[PDB]
């Protein structure tokens, strides 16, 4: 408007607040946006101080809350904005908390009156109000934000999340005021109606931290608040909201039902909702177990898919028949991302081949094991038994899937003394042998037992190579591996019977040859074109190589998913080696084929000037296996001599070069061998130095199909390039190579092999640092860096600042696998390197670690924890998983078996108020069960662990993978009990008597405080409250009973007729000030519906409020 | 949620009414001193609701001379 | 999952209603720097008021 900035700061502000206030006349709207966007700007540039503003902090509060009378929107938003910027300090929201100004914000939440940036600086100002004093939030504004919440999504409010995300963000620092009227409700039947997963978590996850402190624990009811969420499921006929729209009745059951999914698969991954709903009580896991029991092919539809994605199983397909969903769970089904161009071999190979660690604890593990020791202790597999039987085909065939699953797992993660009773059944093996029940249900059951054993079939194959490279690199390094450490004739006759029933020499007619008789005479022993010197033979071999040259353009122009696609290429593939075979008679084939290969692939790479471009016929025609042709050409020694008599192994050097074609990068890196020494690394090697990013990021990645395949003499040149390719100018590239380095340290011939080529893995990040710290674990490396002074440096290191750091590392690790979170199919969540873990292997820095004295402080802090605050449960935390990291071998339990503190953290795990660090010392109990003497140390205090590593999947029942469990799996599900929080005249004369009648104070708790107007005439000297025109003080106590009795929203169609009547008839009772206070005190503290709080609040809408103002402009000036 | 209430199921309503299958009591509204007795052998597991404003069930109990005994 | 400190369960609080909301409001409401329809009834209720009151009861 007219800005100055350089005045007197008390005269600019008084003028300022004075043509603020006005005198409701004569003064623009506009003006005054633009005098509070004036003050806004001078409390920005001259910071807020009563003596260099010339008054105090209560005139300028009196004229900023008439901004918001005004009506215009703008001026009441900045009114809003520039009440934002004055609260800084606690005692300036007390002397704005005093005098009612959040009678105001309140009223200005909810008018929803086209007004949505209006609507924004008061959620803005309460989230300030929130963020200077939790512990002083009005319950005005929480009555107003809990009523926006409620029902703001019948109503179609676009402010329901940014209020509830209010309400979450108070519910932590202040549970009390919300716990008391009722928004703890309002979160908890908020999450059935959302369907976003991340908002859905985010609301349940604040419900589940009020039940993990004690403090905030006894806000929160005992089986009727949490166990709401599982109501769609266990109620059949389950009604949300009263007043719906009966059009939409499926569709809000299958939303209802996709949201209580995702709150209860969203509280099993907290421990305070598995303890919380695994009570041994009436709990609600009973309840959803027992509504699984009852034939309702609806729920129990719907109940199998929260039981599959509990478990992290893959969903079959929705068929009647076993064998074909029993196909779509294979581990080795195509997927999406293993073609060609997304992630052509190193994807694929990380899905069937199996991770390198073998004695890595994969804590994944030890959630999946206490999960299915809880569920099996309910009854669940009797539940699913019963699924099997008394239901459709459609559910049987899911439920034995999913019990084939549990059955798995089972031998797989669960203790012995778990699991050496399950797999008898006898609900099922008892009904599939009695003959005195109906034959139908012995017939399903013997069916469904003969799935099951067909499901174990299938888990005890395995996965198997998809494709036909990872194909041929798994049947190389299984026979080099075999190689490493140590049939009929038919001379001529039935050899020619085979060519002749082969009916390549009749006719010349392709895709018509019986080609599994091809394969049978290029496959036989003894046939191999050296000793069966004929020229029929020679005709069918110059046929073949006819065929499979690509200058014929008879082979290399079929395209892909075609009918016969993989076995002409493995006939191809054993017939280039068939030719191989005679390597003094068959030159004149094979180096023509070759030579015609290599002319193909320097026409197509680019090497012409013809067209340089073939990228669309290479990458959808079988053309591209002639790589795999050269693939089963580079294994044996005598095919290296007869591919370098051609040009191939430099055109693959120049073709590493090229910029345009990504993909033949990807084709030539992961079809050749490098067992040996030679010219087939040189290219490896110039790819992985030179080429293009994602080339190179890729050549990077296809290190872990050389790794987790086992080719022999992995150490010596594999970790020569990691530790070349960390030197990367690429970040990725750099950190991918750092894990790949992190997963095959997990051997010690690897480990050694790094260690004896001494890197710099310093001046990385914390993975570095982390991979780095494995030195330590062997004395060769050990007593290498310790010399220059870096045990020393990190032992203080760690104590004062990383102990704590590395339970940040697990936690995020762990909400990254299984919460959502995401940090700015079941994964492996590996454990951290720790230091105190690497030191006592090798029982020299065993001694080093015990002369510093660290475990003894350790000790006394599980002994004596605070458990009130929330950095001492960090730092008990940071004690915990540093003593398990300790007891993780024989040399550590020596030292922590002298203090005794294993009992302390079993009688932890047990009694323990704070559930997070409950399951925090079940996964250290689980990782101190690593060794044998730790097993042994456990059974005592009744707590079982297994027994057998991860090196066979079969183990023969009598280092380890740590996980413990305890024998009876409610010890650490009990809860000692918290008392609930809540167990700590007129009226009677309007029945009978009219409003007209009775016309031929009235405020019950109105005082001296709780006023809008009358607390400042103590203060300030506000001239006292005029005399109004027994006339209007019956009509008071009239509205006022009529606004109480539209709380009960019983009939609100009568009583807003009556209030609409009294402003009519009277528009001069909705005038006085002390009545506005009187019923905005009375919404602060009772339960209104949202458009009948709209409607009271609209109804002191053009009011004028004339005398507040002037003697507010009178104490001013 | 009240219309859509037209069946009901003995294991979500009263799981110990289907677990009886022998009583001693005998079926109710039939007894004489001069006759011998019908005790109540079984109870149908699904009960079908009527549609009306009270709502009156269709119980179905089963003698022990296998002639069902069917009652609101 | 931990997700049992403040900090951390006010972070995904924040970035999951930031992020994951198709209408606009939150990213406006959840900037981290701090960190008439009785008009009508009236009207209605006015004019049939005034045609009303013509008779004697
Ligand atoms: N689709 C085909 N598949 C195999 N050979 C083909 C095909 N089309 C044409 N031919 C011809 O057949 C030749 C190979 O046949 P040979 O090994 O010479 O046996 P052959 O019976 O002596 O053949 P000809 O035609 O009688 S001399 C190929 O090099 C082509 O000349
Ligand atoms: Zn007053």
């Amino acid at each position: 408007n007219v800005p100055l900035d350089l005045t007197r700061e008390p005269s600019d502000n008084l003028r300022e607040i004075l043509q603020n206030v006005a005198r409701l006349q004569g003064v623009s709207n506009m003006r005054k946006l633009g005098h509070l966007n004036n003050f806004t700007k001078l409390l920005c540039d001259i910071g807020h101080s009563e003596e260099k503003l010339g008054f105090h902090y209560e005139d300028i509060i009196i004229c900023l809350r008439l901004a918001l009378l005004n009506e215009a929107k703008e001026v009441r938003a900045a009114g809003l904005r520039a009440l934002r910027y004055l609260i800084q300090d606690s005692s300036i929201l007390q002397k704005v908390l005093k005098l009612k100004v959040d009678y105001l914000i309140a009223r200005c939440i909810d008018i929803q009156q086209s007004n949505e940036v209006e609507r924004t600086q008061a959620l803005r100002l309460v989230r300030k109000m929130i963020t200077v004093n939790a512990s002083l939030f009005p319950s005005s504004v929480t009555n107003s934000l809990i009523a926006v919440g409620n029902d703001g999504l019948q109503e179609r409010d676009r402010m329901v999340r940014a209020c509830i995300a209010i309400i979450c963000e108070l519910a932590l620092q202040n549970p009390e005021v919300v716990a008391l009227r009722g928004g703890l409700n309002t979160i908890l039947k908020n999450v059935i109606d959302c369907q976003l997963s991340r908002i859905n978590e985010a609301l349940i996850t604040t419900i589940l931290h009020l039940l993990n402190h004690p403090k905030t624990r006894q806000y929160v009811r005992a089986d009727v608040e949490l166990e709401r969420i599982l109501a769609p499921y266990t109620d059949f006929h389950y009604r949300h909201s009263p007043d719906t729209a009966e059009g939409q009745l499926k569709e809000d059951r299958e939303a209802r039902f996709l949201a209580s999914k995702m709150g209860i698969i969203a509280t099993f991954r907290s421990w305070a909702g598995i303890i919380n709903l695994c009570k041994p009580g009436n709990s609600g896991i009973q309840s959803l177990i027992g509504v699984l029991c009852i034939p309702n092919m609806e729920i129990r539809r719907g109940l199998l898919e929260v039981l599959y994605d509990i478990f992290r199983l893959p969903l079959p397909v929705v068929t009647e028949e076993f064998i074909e969903a029993l196909l779509s769970v294979d581990p080795g089904r195509f997927q999406d991302s293993w073609r060609l161009s997304d992630g052509f071999v190193a994807a694929e190979a990380k899905t069937i081949l199996p991770h390198r660690a073998r004695s890595r604890p994969d804590l994944m593990d030890n959630y999946l094991a206490l999960i299915l020791s809880a569920f099996i202790r309910n009854g669940l597999l009797e539940g699913l038994v019963e699924v099997i039987t008394n239901s459709d085909d459609h559910i049987s065939v899911r439920a034995t899937i999913l019990l084939g699953e549990l059955l798995h797992m089972a031998n797989t993660i669960l203790p012995h003394s778990h699991s050496h009773h399950l797999h008898c059944l006898p609900t099922l093996m008892n009904m599939a042998a009695s003959f005195d029940i109906p034959k139908e249900k012995r017939l399903r059951a013997s069916a469904a037992l003969n799935c099951l054993k067909r499901f174990h079939e299938m888990k005890k194959r395995g996965p198997k190579p998809y494709s036909l490279h990872l194909d041929h690199i798994i049947q190389k390094a299984i026979a080099t591996h075999q190689k490493r450490d140590q049939i009929l004739k038919d001379t001529e006759e039935a050899l020619l019977i085979n060519l002749r029933d082969s009916q390549v020499l009749q006719h010349k007619e392709n895709l018509e040859w019986n080609w599994n008789l091809i394969g049978t005479i290029l496959k036989w022993p003894n046939v191999n074109l050296r000793n069966y010197k004929d020229e029929q033979l020679h005709r069918f071999v110059r046929r073949l190589l006819y065929f499979y040259k690509p200058s014929s353009k008879l082979y290399a122009n079929l395209d892909l998913d075609f009918a016969k696609a993989k076995q002409l290429t493995v006939v191809g593939c054993q017939f280039t080696e068939f030719l191989l075979e005679s390597e003094e008679d068959g030159q004149g084939y094979l180096e023509d084929l070759v030579k015609d290969i290599v002319q193909w692939l320097n026409a197509s790479s680019g090497m012409k000037p013809e067209r340089s471009l073939q990228n669309n016929g290479l990458l959808t025609t079988l053309s591209q296996h002639y790589f795999l042709f050269i693939g089963t050409l580079s294994c044996h020694p005598h095919g290296v001599k007869m591919l370098e008599k051609c040009s191939v192994f430099q055109c693959l050097l120049n073709l590493c070069s090229l910029k345009n074609q990504d993909h033949l990068l990807k084709l030539t890196v992961s079809s050749l061998d490098y067992s040996r020494d030679g010219l087939a690394r040189v290219i490896l090697s110039k790819i992985l130095t030179a080429a293009t990013d994602a080339c190179r990021l890729y050549a990077t990645k296809h290190l872990r199909v050389l790794l987790r395949a086992n080719v022999e003499f992995f150490n010596n040149w594999g970790i020569e390039l990691l530790v070349t390719q960390l030197h990367d100018k690429n970040k990725t590239i750099s950190s991918e190579a750092l894990d790949i380095l992190d997963e095959a340290c997990e051997d010690k011939a690897n480990l050694h092999a790094l260690i004896q080529m001494k890197p710099a893995l310093s001046h990385l990040g914390d993975k570095g640092l982390l991979l780095l710290l494995r030195f330590l674990s062997i004395p060769k490396g050990f007593s290498y860096l310790n010399e220059r002074g870096y045990v020393a440096k990190q032992l203080e290191k760690w104590h004062r600042e990383y102990n704590s750091k590395y339970v940040d590392l697990i936690e995020e690790q762990l909400n990254e696998a299984l919460t959502t979170y995401r940090k700015p199919q079941r994964p492996h969540v590996y454990l951290p390197i720790h230091l105190y873990g690497q030191l006592v292997h090798h029982k020299t820095g065993c001694h080093l670690l015990e002369v510093q004295n660290i475990i003894t402080e350790l000790c006394r802090n599980v002994r004596t924890p605070d458990l009130d605050k929330w950095e001492e449960i960090k730092k008990l935390k940071a004690s915990l998983w540093a003593l398990g990291n300790i007891g993780s071998s024989n040399w550590g339990l020596n030292l922590l078996q002298e203090e005794n503190v294993i009992p302390d953290i079993l009688k932890l795990a047990k009694q323990c108020e704070v559930l997070s660090i409950r399951g925090t010392c079940v996964y250290v109990l689980g990782l101190i069960a690593k060794t044998k003497q730790g097993c042994d140390i456990l059974k005592c205090h009744n707590w079982d662990a297994v027994r057998h590593s991860r090196k066979h999947l079969w183990p023969v029942v009598p280092d380890y993978i740590g996980l413990a469990l305890p024998v009876d799996i409610n010890d650490i599900f009990q809860v000692k009990d918290i008392p609930y929080f809540q167990t700590k005249s007129f009226h009677l004369l309007r029945q009978q008597m009219s409003l007209t009648e009775i016309m031929n104070t009235g405020l019950q708790e109105h005082t001296d405080d709780n006023c809008l107007y009358c607390v400042c005439i103590e203060i300030l000297g506000f001239q006292p409250s005029n005399q109004l025109s027994m006339c209007r003080i019956l009509l008071r106590k009239e509205v006022l009973r009529l606004v109480i009795n539209l709380s009960s929203s019983v009939s609100t169609k009568c009583h807003e007729t009556g209030l609409l009547t009294i402003k009519e008839k009277y528009p001069q009772t909705f005038d006085d000030i002390c009545l506005y206070s009187e019923v905005s005190h009375l919404l602060s503290h009772c339960t209104f519906r949202l458009p009948c709080r709209r409607f009271i609040q609209e109804l002191f809408q053009d009011v004028q409020f004339l005398q507040m103002h002037e003697e507010a402009e009178a104490v001013l000036a | 949620q009240l219309p859509q209430l037209t069946s009901l199921e003995l294991q979500y309503v009263s799981p110990k009414l289907l677990m009886c299958r022998d009583l001693e009591l005998a079926v109710p509204g039939t007894y004489d001193p001069n006759q011998p007795i019908i005790r109540i052998q079984s109870i149908a597991p699904s009960l079908q609701v009527i549609t009306s404003k009270q709502r009156p069930r269709k119980l179905t109990l089963m003698g022990s001379n296998g002639h069902e005994f069917v009652f609101l | 999952a931990f997700l049992d400190n403040p900090t951390i369960i006010l972070a995904h609080i924040r970035q999951s209603h930031v992020t994951s909301d198709d209408t606009g409001m939150c990213e406006m409401v959840l900037i981290d720097h701090d960190v008439s329809n009785t008009a009508q009834r009236l009207e209605r209720l006015r004019k049939e008021r005034q045609n009303q009151i013509k008779c004697k009861n």
